[PDB]
């Protein structure tokens, strides 16, 4: 919880009264996505095999 | 009481066309803004390593060899921080 | 009158220009 | 190869002021109105490039040049001409067999590139002229004698370049720019018509058209002419090989600093030569 | 969506979203005044998309102090009480000890979110200075 | 006054890789001392204004 995260960032189990920069706040990826041209004319590989 | 508004009327031009004063709060603003640009845009600089971004390092070398290039990065931009956050020290003493 | 992409954020300050203005 | 005999005139190699032309798209990056600080081969402003005419004369005397040219780390290359007299260029180090030679040519509406160890003639030429008597049309025999041992083949662009006609003249401001870096052989080109006589004073960036991935060296380069068998101005019965008249400068490129001006729509607009 | 995307080896993370920004036909992605990537060209249908980084600031709690009371108020700073909502029910949120948000717990001060303090129309001195005009106190 | 800032050390340095923060972590306490101090400087601002 953010008081024992805070007890963790002041290394000490008691805490006064105020306001500390405890960590930072993100919001994760969900998906990964890729994009890239296309085929592009692929070796012909049928031919010779 | 006419000198006094006589001298007060011209203190809204006096203020920004004959210049001098009031550069002191917007050169605090630029110093501010240059700062942190210059604190992102070193984050474009190899520091000696392969390339600037990590990823780049990642999936071009093994771990061990990409080892020294992800710590040159590391030396470099925490060098980078240190150095805004002293600047920002003594220009915080100066405005104190 | 006149960076967030990367780590670099700006608190706002304590009083606002209204506060700033009623005091003055 | 055969080269008909004429009465050979030595090239004139003119000097003149390079303006600030050249400026070229350093990378693929698109920015929006920003100022650029680059350090990257350009050819210095207010530089100074070398000149060279190609034309037939009404006295049985055509001015045939073909020199011999450098390349250094770039090149630029500017052309004016009513006929395309430029056909191509030839990049390599010995431009024999022996090593692998860079050749470009554009036929009419397509152009061919080849990476191929070519044997070239001592003064290399296309045949243009006419078949049937009724068809312009072009051959490659005087251009090299073989070609053996190729690497790379390339046929594209099916585009005449030159189609909106000769209203100011001749809008054929052929802006090209040369580079061979980490193995890259990089072709940035601009067409501008020309509003007056010869090199306009006005400031285009040349963008990227052609990269290829040869990765051999080039020390030497040459451009290629070739001839019309006659029937080319009105009236003339001298039954001769006779070309338009062209001219074409070249330049060459310095590791130098440019401050280039992104405007809003990421064209770059204007630039500054850091040590001029 | 917060996506991490490769687009030609260009690799990164953030949202995509539609574009009004024109690139020349041979420009591929687009940098701003730092050299930082904005813009990118979908390769396939030669779209335009601007990347914004995914959401992320500090993190603040405010105690009344251990011994006073066990009770905490968390201050997301930068951002609006609507994104860090729809975060935690995606469960996206980095720190996962996520505050309990009663509907009347959700404020939205202009240093960020705050949740777990309940806003007063009073005015008093301040106590806890949060920021931006708003500070926060221990009180009935 | 002027502008109070903040920085998060793993985001700027070694934003959302994982074995590069690892790395980060054997520079010790490096980093805590840069939020500590920008975090004097803010309280210095409002303490002037
Ligand atoms: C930059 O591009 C914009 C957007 O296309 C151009 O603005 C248009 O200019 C044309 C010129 O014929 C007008 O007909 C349009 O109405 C304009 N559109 C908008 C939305 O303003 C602008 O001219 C271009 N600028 C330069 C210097 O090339
Ligand atoms: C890559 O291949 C895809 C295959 O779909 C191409 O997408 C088509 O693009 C054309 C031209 O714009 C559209 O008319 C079609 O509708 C697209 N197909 C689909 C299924 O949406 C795409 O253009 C190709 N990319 C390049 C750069 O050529
Ligand atoms: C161009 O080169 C010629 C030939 O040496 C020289 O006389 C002239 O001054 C040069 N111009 C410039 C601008 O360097
Ligand atoms: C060159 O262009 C002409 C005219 O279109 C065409 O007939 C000829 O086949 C082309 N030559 C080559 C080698 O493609
Ligand atoms: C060709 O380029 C390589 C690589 O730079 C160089 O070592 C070699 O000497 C060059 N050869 C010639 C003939 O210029
Ligand atoms: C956050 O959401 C609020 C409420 O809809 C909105 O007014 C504001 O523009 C949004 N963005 C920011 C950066 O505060």
């Amino acid at each position: 919880d953010p008081l024992s995260e805070t007890k963790c960032t002041l290394k000490s189990f008691t805490v006064e009264k105020g306001i500390y920069q405890t960590s930072n706040f993100r919001v994760q990826p969900t998906e990964s996505i890729v994009r890239f041209p296309n085929v592009t004319n692929l070796c012909p590989f049928h031919e010779v095999f | 009481a006419n000198q006094f508004n006589s001298a007060i009327g011209k203190i809204q031009d006096s203020l920004f066309s004959t210049a001098s004063a009031l550069g002191k709060l917007q050169d605090v603003v630029n110093h501010n803004a240059q700062a942190l640009n210059t604190l992102v845009k070193q984050l474009s600089s190899k520091f000696g390593a392969i390339s600037s971004v990590l990823n780049d390092i990642l999936s071009r070398l093994d771990p061990p060899e990409a080892e020294v290039q992800i710590d040159r990065l590391i030396t470099g931009r925490l060098q980078s921080l240190q150095t805004y956050v002293t600047q920002q020290l003594i220009r915080a003493a100066e405005i104190r | 009158t006149l960076q967030k992409f990367n780590g670099l954020t700006v608190l706002p300050p304590l009083l606002t220009d209204e506060m700033i203005a009623q005091y003055t | 190869c055969v080269m008909p005999l004429f009465n050979l005139i030595t090239t004139t190699q003119s000097y003149t002021n390079s303006f600030t032309r050249g400026v070229y798209y350093p990378d693929k990056v698109f920015r929006s109105s920003v100022l650029h600080l680059t350090q990257d081969l350009f050819l210095p402003f207010f530089s100074n490039v070398t000149w060279f005419h190609a034309i037939s004369g009404t006295n049985g005397t055509k001015r045939f040049d073909n020199p011999v040219l450098p390349f250094n780390d770039g090149v630029y290359f500017a052309s004016t001409e009513k006929s395309n007299i430029i056909r191509g260029w030839i990049f390599g180090t010995t431009l024999d067999s022996k090593t692998q030679s860079l050749l470009i040519v554009n036929n009419a509406t397509n152009v061919f590139i080849k990476v191929c160890e070519f044997q070239f003639c001592n003064d290399p030429f296309l045949d243009v002229y006419h078949k049937n008597n009724k068809s312009w049309m072009e051959s490659e025999s005087g251009v090299y004698s073989s070609a053996n041992n190729c690497t790379f083949e390339y046929v594209s662009q099916p585009f005449l370049m030159d189609l909106e006609g000769k209203q100011g003249n001749f809008k054929n401001l052929r802006e090209f720019v040369f580079k061979n870096i980490d193995g890259y052989f990089k072709i940035y080109s601009k067409h501008t018509p020309i509003i007056g006589r010869d090199f306009p004073q006005g400031f285009s960036a040349l963008e990227p058209l052609v990269d290829l991935p040869i990765g051999i060296n080039i020390t030497r380069f040459q451009t290629l002419l070739a001839l019309n068998r006659s029937y080319l101005t009105p009236g003339d019965s001298s039954s001769g090989w006779t070309a338009g008249a062209a001219d074409y400068y070249v330049g060459y490129l310095q590791p130098r600093t440019f401050l280039l001006k992104y405007n809003e729509n990421g064209t770059i607009t204007d630039a500054v030569d850091c040590a001029l | 969506k917060c996506v991490n995307f490769n687009f030609n080896g260009l690799t990164g993370t953030g949202v995509l979203t539609k574009s009004n920004k024109k690139f020349l036909p041979f420009q591929q992605f687009g940098r701003d005044i730092v050299d930082t990537t904005d813009a990118v060209r979908d390769p396939q249908t030669l779209e335009i998309l601007d990347i914004t980084p995914c959401s992320f600031g500090g993190v603040s709690v405010i105690t009344p102090g251990t011994n006073t009371s066990n009770q905490v108020a968390v201050l997301y700073q930068g951002v609006n009480c609507t994104e860090v909502s729809v975060a935690i029910h995606a469960d996206q949120l980095t720190p996962t000890w996520r505050v309990y948000s009663t509907g009347s717990n959700v404020f939205q001060t202009r240093a960020g979110c705050l949740i777990g303090a309940e806003y007063v129309n009073n005015s008093y001195e301040c106590d806890i200075p949060i920021g931006a005009g708003i500070c926060a106190s221990y009180q009935t | 006054s002027m502008t109070k800032t903040s920085v998060d050390c793993t985001m700027y340095i070694c934003g959302d890789s994982t074995e590069c923060s690892n790395l980060l972590l054997q520079y010790g306490s490096f980093c805590t001392q840069l939020k500590r101090a920008l975090t004097g400087i803010a309280v210095e601002q409002d303490k002037n204004t």
